[PDB]
């Protein structure tokens, strides 16, 4: 199984990036970089090689919904999987994220099992 | 929404 899949973990909260990085490590993914908002994320992404994004919503500089739309509109990365992991849990917002092309959606607080389950589901949808 | 509510919502959107 491909464990070199390179993840970008985006969240303004250091503890949450640490949680997500540690969980990915458990799953066998050691190629993980971090960003603190959408602007930071877009800079990291131009270094190449990223195969998967896990992103927060509420962040300064550029929020996760803006980030997601930007990625979906870029020919350099239009179909790049983006898992939302966020405290944002209003039905309207979840629908909006989905319509904006989110690959999946996890509400905080979440268990290790939930993250693994949602990542697996995305892999399956894409033939990964 | 709980995670179960999110999953139900996204299932109804075709995920
Ligand atoms: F700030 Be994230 F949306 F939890
Ligand atoms: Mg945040």
């Amino acid at each position: 199984a491909d464990k070199e899949l390179k993840f970008l973990v985006v969240d303004d909260f250091s503890t949450m990036r640490r949680i997500v990085r540690n969980l990915l490590k458990e799953l066998g993914f050691n190629n993980v970089e971090e960003a603190e908002d959408g602007v930071d994320a877009l800079n990291k992404l131009q270094a190449g090689g990223f195969g998967f994004i896990i992103s927060d919503w509420n962040m300064p500089n550029m929020d996760g919904l803006e980030l997601l739309k930007t990625i979906r509109a870029d020919s350099a990365m239009s179909a790049l999987p983006v898992l939302m992991v966020t405290a944002e849990a209003k039905k309207e917002n979840i629908i909006a994220a989905a319509q904006a092309g989110a690959s999946g959606y996890v509400v905080k607080p979440f268990t290790a099992a939930t993250l693994e389950e949602k990542l697996n589901k995305i892999f399956e949808k894409l033939g990964m | 929404a709980s995670q179960d509510q999110v999953d139900d919502l996204l299932d109804s959107l075709g995920f």
